[PDB]
């Protein structure tokens, strides 16, 4: 979720 | 100098400046690790983004080059004081965090896409990155805590 690993 | 910072030479003016190869920040002024940081960001997605879609537009077709031009423009308006980071994030970020003025909350290492993590942890509180590239798109990151 968006810039989460 | 602090982590990531290097001395450089202005091509248009000849004056020394400082560049950070982790955050892509640059500034004239000589620059002034935490367990957690709090950051906001402004994301501009492009056609090569892992998910070329956002709340702003269902099919994102702009090229990476065009995304970078938009990011550079937002940085310019932020640095000149013409626009606030928070206002630009709310209006133009291709992330749902736009609804919270770009705020992502606090995070530690081992949670974010790597270029984003590294930039966030190399910023000092209050500092803003340059363009940061991830699989998501291109970010401007502001460290708030």
């Amino acid at each position: 979720f968006x810039x989460a690993q | 100098l602090p982590p990531g910072w290097e001395k450089a030479m202005s091509r248009s003016s000849g004056r020394v400046y400082y560049f950070n190869h982790i955050t892509n920040a640059s500034q004239w002024e000589r620059p002034s690790e935490p367990a957690r940081v709090r950051c906001s960001h402004l994301l501009v997605k492009h056609s090569q983004s892992r998910r070329p879609s956002s709340w702003r537009q269902e099919k994102i077709t702009r090229t990476k080059e065009e995304a970078l031009e938009l990011i550079n423009g937002y940085i310019q308006k932020i640095k000149s004081g013409e626009e606030d980071f928070e206002s630009l994030a709310s209006q133009f970020s291709d992330c749902s965090s736009a609804k919270a003025r770009g705020d992502l909350g606090a995070f530690s290492r081992g949670q974010m896409q790597k270029p984003f993590e590294d930039a966030s942890f190399a910023l000092r509180t209050g500092e803003m990155s340059g363009p940061v590239f991830t699989d998501s798109g291109i970010h401007i990151i502001l460290r708030t805590e």
